[PDB]
RNA sequence: CCGGGCUCAUAACCCGG
RNA sequence: AUGU
RNA sequence: CCGCACAAGCGGUGGAGCAUGUGGUUUAAUUCGAUGCAACGCGAAGAACCUUACCUGGUCUUGACAUCCACGGAAGUUUUCAGAGAUGAGAAUGUGCCUUCGGGAACCGUGAGACAGGUGCUGCAUGGCUGUCGUCAGCUCGUGUUGUGAAAUGUUGGGUUAAGUCCCGCAACGAGCGCAACCCUUAUCCUUUGUUGCCAGCGGUCCGGCCGGGAACUCAAAGGAGACUGCCAGUGAUAAACUGGAGGAAGGUGGGGAUGACGUCAAGUCAUCAUGGCCCUUACGACCAGGGCUACACACGUGCUACAAUGGCGCAUACAAAGAGAAGCGACCUCGCGAGAGCAAGCGGACCUCAUAAAGUGCGUCGUAGUCCGGAUUGGAGUCUGCAACUCGACUCCAUGAAGUCGGAAUCGCUAGUAAUCGUGGAUCAGAAUGCCACGGUGAAUACGUUCCCGG
């Protein structure tokens, strides 16, 4: 994964609209379609409307899920089994 | 081949010793070019077993081979248009071919903790003429 | 003979035997018995009983069978809680780390079964 | 069974290259762009001047070219008029001073490509296919004394289906290396499709080497 | 190849020729050992700022001659296909076929 | 006391046989002292490619590129040899290298 | 040439036929020792008349083709049109001769092609094995047409061993309406030959008798 | 006084040196028994001056590189025997008669287009 | 009955379950 | 046995 | 009558796990083409973005890409805000150059159309290119010749060959396209030139061809020589040809490669390109972000590693070929258990680096076991490329140790430096080889024969 050299990672749009949203209070979901930007401890609490390939999906932050990626809690396939 | 035949290609005999049979011998057992392993391994059981029985290695060896000859063969050919099991003689060296590959194959069979215990014991079942190899040649004679 | 934990080696040279204690690969069994200053290829059989005091003492160091058992499942339990595609993939029985689903997948499926 | 190309075989062995500069790897693949680009040009502006090849060289850092055409005065104009116009664009697409030399084709007959040309010309003139084969074979014979062969393929005369034919006349010993093999082909277009043509034109046997 | 292929490579040829300087600048403070967290952090985020076509990593060879995508070689850029044809015709210098 | 060394490379053997003799010639009619041309191991490049536009495996062919050397190691490097060998043209297949 | 001499080179021969058979007829003087005989007294008179027109020819100075298929003949025809300066054929005499000259002709040019490059020695440029075949072809070249070679068109006259042994020529000549001077023995028709020399087509000593009369006569005729 | 021989096998080659001798032998500088783990070797390299029985007679100095060790000790052989023929043609009779003056030449053979191998074909699949 | 083999193939006929 |  | 056609031999496939392709199923989408041989590690010599042609959503309408007219300004640089981005909005900015002194060339913006654009349809409208019979020995013409003609002969016959190769015979004589030869490569020797390659005899040496020196040897690469049934015996129709022998590095096409006759399959490709022609122009064209091409009850093809003592593990120690390198290859030294990191010499490369070959061999150990066999799977923890490794990368360390103990009916490959087995290099390429193309090391068995088949 990525190297602890170079530090986690995590696109600057999504950075501001967090840290504007949570200054404000706002607590509104957040459109975003950065699934590949990493979890930091302050997002906690938020909900972030992450984009699937075809919709965004409502998803609540918690403490377990830091350090993961976004899109790794948005299933992109669909299945319901071959029979 | 279907046009002519063609003769058999020589092969080298043995510096240690110089008999074409052993050279025959360690080519039928080599397996991947590993030359040296299979005439390590021969040499290995001559000797446990030349010097636990018998006079001489070489001598040993030979006479052994002998035992477990065959003469006749049953190999069907269309000779007479169908596949008749008839049965013919069999060249003397294709005798030498057909005793040398089945006592090889009974060593591997014999299952003793190191081949060249198993080729030595086999040899020594021929050279006492209770064996495998035997049995193999009086089958082909039934 | 038995080592922490309720496991008897059996006697072998010792590394081999140490191997058993599930957790104890190769590596750890050669540091052990470094950290110990024991030959590696004595057997199990034959050591005073102060020097298996001793390597009790030295596997007290790592996490024993037992509770590496229950790390582990507690870890699994975890991803699976969690909702995470990864953790998803567990409940479904099905390879978790990218491999092709098409076919070659019998090792986590089991055993072919027909339509 | 599809054949080789008959150039191909006898390059280094009869026939030398059509451009044969050095280069390294840095400087090779320009080059042959380069090169390109100048040849498809000169092949649009001299359409009607009859040409036949082109060889390119890069000497000292400078670009020479010399063409084959069966009559220099189209090209070389009055008191070099035009000519010098392709000297400077050539020198100017190729970034180099440039130089040029003009060699003149003797035997248009005898040439594989002119031949094709003519044929093509013909071709898109709704001439009568088969009488231009002819024409252009005997042609062949009556001045080069030497074998000659022919084909063309396409939806002939406007046919619905489209075949070939072809004529020979004389040695065409294709399986021989020391065969002075002329090959070349031309397109025609038409109302309806492409109609391809290739041409052989043996002139002798060459021993000693191309040396 | 459409010619809108042919378009976005060029652009994407130019484009990145533009900034290469400041993207290796960029770089080199990004790995270096000894670089300020808060500096390197800084330029961690901006990197993101310059267009995406700048790297060059998401150009792809084609065909000088066709463009096409597939089946190329740098010696000449050209595709397979280009180059057998040329090399017949014998306007590569000393090329010929191979029988050893 | 100075010496020239010069290396020449090509694609044809013959061409550069001859180049080496223009070399060898002047400078043995300016009365130099000269090592005799020295044949150096030829590279060639080797390249093998599928003939069929569709799709037909197992059909190809190959080409190769061979490059020539030859070296020339001159010893009495007299001023009035100097100039005169920087004088020479070669053939535009050939390309040379001098140094000192 | 008298009936004895001829007689005693063995010119009254011929060939049983079984029981017996007319188209042997012609010029039998009988049989004897089951041996259909040739009459002599016969032999003469033609055989000196096709010399006559041969010596007429030889006055004329018109070419005689001498030709043996007939396999003890052979070289001794060579024997006779070389001691003349005349044209041969001493092999199987291959069909179309003269309806198929204008094929002939070309083989003539290769011929000399060939011997011109020996002349030259332009051999040594080839490969040593690709000299060594041209040379191997230029032989057999000889061997054939070695003959013929000098004639430079259909020959005026043919001279022909046995109209038994070279009766292709025969056709060929019937057909162009070229004159035969033959030997004409029982078992073979005499029409096939303008001048008809009766006498066994056979006998090496017969046919010795008839070449050494026959170049004589050519000789003789060109120098009257 | 000395002699030569060049000598050839695979991809090796062997230069050899002979003088007359004990018969003390060195190849790279090194023994024979240690150059060669392998015993056939050591009788291989040997063959020609037991057949001669010159064993004892002559000293050789050997140089080999290039292909493996088979290669060497057949190359080795090969020099050794033309060095022999060197200090005396007399022997060449006997030399040709063991089969020992010929040049084996057997190569490897180049791999080929859809071939896995020199000659071997991937598998028909029936079909 | 379901699957694999035999055939350009479908049937007949072989090998599992 | 059949088979555009 | 011929061919690894069968037979005689050796090793596999078909059962296991995994890599890879295809069918089916599923999906918003799983883009398209290729399905007996002759489709299935195939186009694709390399899909995280790009690629990309598919899906969702967001945007443009003379346009991303070209010419033509008007019109306005050099260009360009720097920087700010909004937005996922496309874009939009602004700031400073530039502010130039040839100018015949008119302007113009430059570029950049807007407008107007004529036009642009298409991986949209037809490989059964075509060119070009390729597979297939098959490196199979055949395919034809002219002149002549026979039959009232439709035609035949040549090209069949007896031999003999890899072969319509050759000889004899022969109403045929010849010719042309195929066959063979001319070309590259390998096996032996001679000549030429000797550095960055070479070290036999000399001198010195710390012993390093290290250096003085050597031009022998190896080797490098140009040019020569050499094999033709030439020699001998037998055989044969004195034929051709066959069999044996001598000599030679090499003997009967010495070995390998390239080279594919007339035509067959309306075989494949409109998606390399070209093109007849039909179809779409605020859209079947163009721009952007995220997704997919990698799904998963199943079926099939091609591969890779295994079920082991000819073996597994530890220690020591030998012998290659052929390639690649400038944003390149990167030593040395330092650091880390390791993938690596730091520093930094050298080399456009017989000079420097990649890069110490593995089997082998010497010592020890393991004792027939689901093992000191086998490694899949999963947890934890890291390195490196890249803006960016969740979907979906390769690699290292610890821990974990599935199935599997020689595999049914059935079926493939191979006649010698081959099979089998062991390593090394290259192209595509930021990164991503069990595929593909090359290189060497070790190195076999079997062929009675043509009856069956299979094909020709
Ligand atoms: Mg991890
Ligand atoms: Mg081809
Ligand atoms: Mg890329
Ligand atoms: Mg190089
Ligand atoms: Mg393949
Ligand atoms: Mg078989
Ligand atoms: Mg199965
Ligand atoms: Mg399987
Ligand atoms: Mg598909
Ligand atoms: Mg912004
Ligand atoms: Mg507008
Ligand atoms: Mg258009
Ligand atoms: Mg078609
Ligand atoms: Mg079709
Ligand atoms: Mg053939
Ligand atoms: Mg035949
Ligand atoms: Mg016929
Ligand atoms: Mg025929
Ligand atoms: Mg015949
Ligand atoms: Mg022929
Ligand atoms: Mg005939
Ligand atoms: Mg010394
Ligand atoms: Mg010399
Ligand atoms: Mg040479
Ligand atoms: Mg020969
Ligand atoms: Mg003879
Ligand atoms: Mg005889
Ligand atoms: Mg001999
Ligand atoms: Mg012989
Ligand atoms: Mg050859
Ligand atoms: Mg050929
Ligand atoms: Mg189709
Ligand atoms: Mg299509
Ligand atoms: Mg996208
Ligand atoms: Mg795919
Ligand atoms: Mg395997
Ligand atoms: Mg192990
Ligand atoms: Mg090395
Ligand atoms: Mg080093
Ligand atoms: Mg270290
Ligand atoms: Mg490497
Ligand atoms: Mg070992
Ligand atoms: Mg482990
Ligand atoms: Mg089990
Ligand atoms: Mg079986
Ligand atoms: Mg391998
Ligand atoms: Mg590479
Ligand atoms: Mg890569
Ligand atoms: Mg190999
Ligand atoms: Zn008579």
């Amino acid at each position: 994964p990525r190297s602890l050299k170079k530090g986690p990672f995590i696109d600057l749009h999504l950075l501001k609209k967090v840290e504007k949203a949570v200054e404000s209070g706002d607590k509104k979901p957040l459109r975003t379609w950065s699934r590949r930007s990493t979890i930091f401890p302050n997002m906690i609490g938020l909900t972030i409307a992450v984009h699937n390939g075809r919709q965004h999906v409502p998803v609540f932050v918690t403490d377990e899920m830091v350090g993961h990626k976004l899109g790794e809690f948005a299933p992109t396939r669909t299945y319901r089994g071959h029979a | 081949p279907r046009r002519r035949v063609i003769g058999q290609r020589k092969i080298l005999p043995d510096p240690k010793f110089g008999s074409e049979l052993l050279a025959k011998f360690v080519n039928i057992l080599m397996v991947d070019g590993k030359k040296s392993t299979a005439e390590s391994i021969v040499y290995s059981a001559l000797e446990t077993l030349a010097q636990r029985s018998g006079k001489s290695e070489l001598e040993a060896f030979e006479v052994a081979l002998e035992n477990v000859r065959p003469t006749v063969e049953v190999k069907s050919r269309r000779v007479g248009g169908s596949t008749y099991q008839v049965p013919v003689e069999v060249r003397p060296v294709r005798r030498n071919a057909l005793a040398m590959r089945w006592i090889v194959e009974a060593a591997r069979k014999r299952g003793d903790k190191s081949m060249a215990l198993r080729l030595a014991n086999e040899l020594s079942d021929a050279a006492e003429n209770k064996g495998t190899a035997v049995k193999k040649r009086e089958d082909v004679h039934r | 003979a038995r080592i922490a934990g309720i496991n008897i080696p059996d006697h072998k040279h010792a590394v081999i035997a140490l191997t058993s204690i599930y957790g104890v690969g190769k590596t750890r069994s050669k540091a052990i018995l470094a950290a110990a200053g024991i030959a590696e290829d004595v057997k199990i059989s034959e050591l005073s009983e102060g020097q298996i005091d001793t390597l009790r003492d030295e596997v007290a160091k790592f996490v024993v069978e037992g509770d590496l058992r229950r790390e582990i499942s507690m870890s699994i339990k975890r991803l699976m809680d969690l909702g995470c595609y990864r953790g998803l993939r567990h409940r479904r029985g099905l390879p978790v780390r990218g491999q092709r689903t098409k076919t070659n997948a019998r090792t986590r499926k089991g055993p072919r079964k027909p339509i | 069974g599809q054949k080789v190309h008959p150039n191909g075989i006898r390059l280094g062995i009869v026939k030398p290259w059509n451009s044969t500069w050095f280069a390294n790897t840095k400087e090779f693949a320009d080059n042959l762009d380069s090169d390109f680009k100048v040849r498809q040009y000169l092949t649009k502006e001299l359409a009607k001047a009859s040409v036949s090849r082109i060889v390119i060289e890069r000497p000292a850092k400078s670009i020479r070219v010399t063409i084959h055409t069966a009559r220099p005065g189209i090209v070389i104009g009055k008191k070099g008029e035009d000519v010098e116009k392709l000297r400077k664009v050539v020198a100017d697409i190729a970034g180099v001073p440039a130089q040029i030399n003009i060699a003149e084709v003797r035997k248009p007959e005898l040439d594989a490509k002119l031949v094709a040309d003519s044929i093509t010309s013909q071709l898109e003139r709704r001439v009568m296919f088969r009488r231009a084969m002819k024409r252009a074979v005997q042609n062949a014979m009556r001045l080069g004394a030497k074998g000659i062969k022919v084909e063309v393929s396409g939806r002939l005369g406007g046919a619905e289906i489209a075949r070939t034919e072809w004529y020979r006349e004389g040695r065409v010993p294709l399986h021989t290396l020391r065969a002075d093999i002329d090959y070349n082909t031309s397109e025609a277009h038409t109302t309806y499709g492409v109609i391809g043509v290739k041409v052989w034109i043996f002139k002798g046997e060459i021993l000693g080497g191309m040396a | 190849a459409k010619q809108s292929m042919k378009a976005r490579e060029v652009k994407r040829v130019a484009l990145a020729d533009k900034y290469f300087a400041k993207r290796a600048e960029l770089k080199a403070i990004i790995s270096d050992v000894n670089a300020s967290d808060e500096d390197r952090w800084n330029a961690v985020l901006k990197l993101q700022t310059l267009p995406r076509d700048s790297s060059p990593s998401r150009q792809r060879n084609r065909c000088r001659q066709t463009g096409r995508p597939h089946g190329f070689l740098r010696k000449f850029g050209l595709s397979r296909i280009k180059v057998r044809e040329a090399a017949m015709r014998g306007e590569i210098p000393g090329l010929k076929k191979a029988s050893w | 006391n100075q010496r020239i060394r010069i290396r020449l490379k090509a694609f044809d053997h013959r061409l550069i046989d001859q180049a080496t003799a223009e070399i060898v010639e002047t400078a043995k009619r300016t009365g130099a002292q000269v090592r005799g041309p020295i044949p150096l191991p030829t590279r060639k490049e080797r390249f093998t490619v599928l003939i069929s536009p569709h799709v037909n495996k197992d059909a190809r062919d190959q080409y190769e590129i061979r490059t020539h050397l030859r070296l020339v190691d001159i010893v009495e490097p007299t001023e009035k040899t100097v100039d005169a060998l920087m004088r020479l043209d070669l053939a535009a297949g050939v390309d040379v290298q001098i140094s000192l | 040439v008298s009936m004895r001499d001829m007689l005693k080179a063995g010119v009254h021969f011929g060939h049983q036929t079984r029981y017996w058979n007319p188209k042997m007829k012609p010029f039998i003087f009988g049989a004897r020792n089951k041996v259909h005989i040739i009459n002599l007294e016969k032999t003469v008179p033609m055989f000196n008349e096709a010399l006559a027109e041969l010596n007429k020819i030889a006055s004329r100075k018109g070419k005689i083709l001498f030709v043996g298929t007939k396999r003890a003949a052979s070289e001794a025809v060579k024997d006779a049109a070389l001691s003349c300066d005349q044209f041969f054929v001493n092999h199987r005499w291959l069909g179309g001769m003269l309806t198929n000259w204008k094929t002939v002709r070309q083989s003539i040019k290769r011929l000399k092609d060939l011997e011109t490059q020996s002349q030259d020695g332009t051999f040594d440029k080839l490969t040593k094995k690709e000299a060594l075949m041209r040379t191997r072809e230029l032989e057999k070249l000889e061997n054939s047409l070695g003959g013929i070679k000098d004639m430079g068109g259909l020959p005026d006259a043919l001279f022909v061993i046995d109209a038994d042994h070279e009766h292709i020529a025969i056709k060929e000549a019937n057909n162009l309406g070229i004159p035969v001077f033959a030997i004409v023995d029982t078992n073979s028709d005499p029409d096939g030959v303008d001048f008809v020399i009766p006498g066994n087509d056979d006998a090496i000593r017969a046919v010795t008798l008839y070449l050494g009369a026959v170049a004589a006569t050519v000789r003789e005729g060109r120098s009257q | 006084n000395q002699y030569y021989g060049t000598g050839r096998r695979k991809s090796s080659a062997a230069r050899v040196f002979i003088k007359p001798g004990n018969g003390k032998i060195v190849i790279n500088q090194r023994s024979l028994e240690q150059y060669f783990g392998r015993e056939t070797a050591r009788m291989v390299v040997r063959q020609p001056l037991e057949l001669v029985d010159m064993v004892e007679k002559l000293d050789l100095y050997i140089t080999v590189k290039g292909g493996g060790i088979s290669g060497q000790a057949g190359a080795i052989r090969h020099g050794i025997t033309r060095a022999l023929m060197e200090y005396d043609e007399s022997l060449r009779s006997e030399l040709r008669k063991a089969g020992f003056v010929t040049r084996d030449a057997r190569q490897v053979e180049r791999k080929k287009v859809g071939l896995r191998k020199a000659r071997r074909r991937p598998q028909f699949s029936k079909r």
